[PDB]
Parts: structure tokens; sequence; C-alpha cells
């Protein structure tokens, strides 16, 4: 059977505020 | 019960310095005005303090170990730099310096200094010297490098500015500066006031 027809991926990623060093 | 006996006390406790004030955007003008704190690390200089009371009660101190501490009374959507370091060498004077950007470089050049934006918190250790001597702890005299062990010298990197773009021009105050401190006093007595 045909595999991988419309494969879609998601992976979410945060955006926090006033990245600190 | 009447020993004459000398012998270090080393104690130790916390202590509240004061509150710094980013200097913004009116008060900032040249390189000085971006020196806020100009705060010298003798036991003696925190008037109020549980340090200087009991200072005033020896001859002399050594900072075992020391460490300036910074809490922030603002949110994280605020924007400034903060540059912060304790030079072990009282009369070294950075006021004199014109260049901002060697002020921050000789800043980071010593040892101790630390960087830090003015929402999150640090602490600030105190380096100390290695050849044990002590320090007197009355107010200074003649000389300073009797007294004073270091000198804390808090600087603004940037400009203040809001959650907006407009900068902020008021002079308010960010946050407040403890100390964690552990010192070692020598000799009884009391100290004039
Ligand atoms: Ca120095
Ligand atoms: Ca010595
Ligand atoms: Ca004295």
């Amino acid at each position: 059977t045909v595999p991988n027809f419309n494969p879609i991926v998601a992976k979410p990623t945060v955006a926090p505020l006033q990245t600190n060093i | 019960a009447r020993s004459d006996v000398n012998a270090i006390t080393v104690l130790n406790g916390s202590d509240f310095l004061t509150t710094v004030k980013v200097r913004g955007s009116n008060n900032l003008i040249d390189s000085k005005s971006r020196i806020l704190v100009k705060q010298p690390i003798s036991a003696s200089s925190f008037l109020g303090t549980r340090i200087s009371g009991l200072s005033q009660f020896w001859e002399r101190y050594r900072w075992h170990k020391a460490a300036v501490r910074y809490v922030p009374a603002v949110p994280n959507t605020l924007a400034c730099q903060l540059i912060g370091y304790i030079d072990t060498d009282p009369l070294d004077d950075p006021n004199v310096i014109l260049d901002v950007d060697q002020l921050l470089r000789q800043a980071t050049s010593q040892v101790g200094a630390r960087q830090w934006n003015f929402s999150d918190t640090t602490t600030i250790p105190l380096i100390v010297r290695r050849d044990d001597q002590l320090y007197y702890t009355g107010q200074d005299k003649e000389n300073v490098r009797f007294s004073q062990q270091g000198v804390f010298y808090l600087l603004q990197v940037t400009t203040l500015l809001n959650i907006s773009g407009e900068a902020i021009t008021n002079d308010l105050i960010s946050g407040s500066l403890y100390l964690d401190w552990v010192c070692g006093f020598s000799m009884p007595q009391i100290n004039p006031s």
C-alpha cells in the first residue's frame, strides 16, 4: 500500500520574554 | 573572665545596603553619570546595618567570604544592562575616565566583574587578596588602603526603556543591594563616633 502519502509534522516552540544573560 | 586574649571572631550575616536608581535619560549625558553606585565595602560603611554596628566594636576586619546581591523590583519587560565589579584597590578612580567603552572595559577586566539585566538577580563576589592583611574598621582616614578592602561600582551600560520603545527619563528605582558577608574581627574595642 502507498505509504507516506501526505505526512505532515509539528514541533512546537515556546517564545518567552526577556532572554537573560 | 578578665582574659587579655585576642582572637578572630568570624561571624556571618546579611544586610541591606540601599536601593539602586538607574539613571535614565535626563540624568544620563556623560560617562561618570553611568556610575550609579560607588560604595566602599568597608564593614563600617553601611551605617544602620548589623555589619557596621559590629565593626564599631573592633579594630580590624577581613572579608573571608563577601558577596553583594542584586534583587530586582521591576518586571522583565523593561530593558537595561548593568555591570558591577568590586575593585580591591580603592584609590583606582574610574570617574576620571571619559570614554565610556574604556570604562566598561576596565570594569570587565577586573576579575570579579559581573554583567546582568536589571530584571533578574545576580551575585557580585568580592575577591580576597593573598597576603592576609587585615583592614581597620573605623571611618576612612588619611589613607584608604588600610580601611577599605574594596569598592563596589555599579554601571549603566544601556539606556532605560519600557514595554514600548520610548526611553524613560524619570530616574526610577530598579532594585536593591544586599550583602551576604562573612568577616573576621580581631581586636575588641570601641571606635569613636
Ligand atoms: Ca583596580
Ligand atoms: Ca601581611
Ligand atoms: Ca579604629
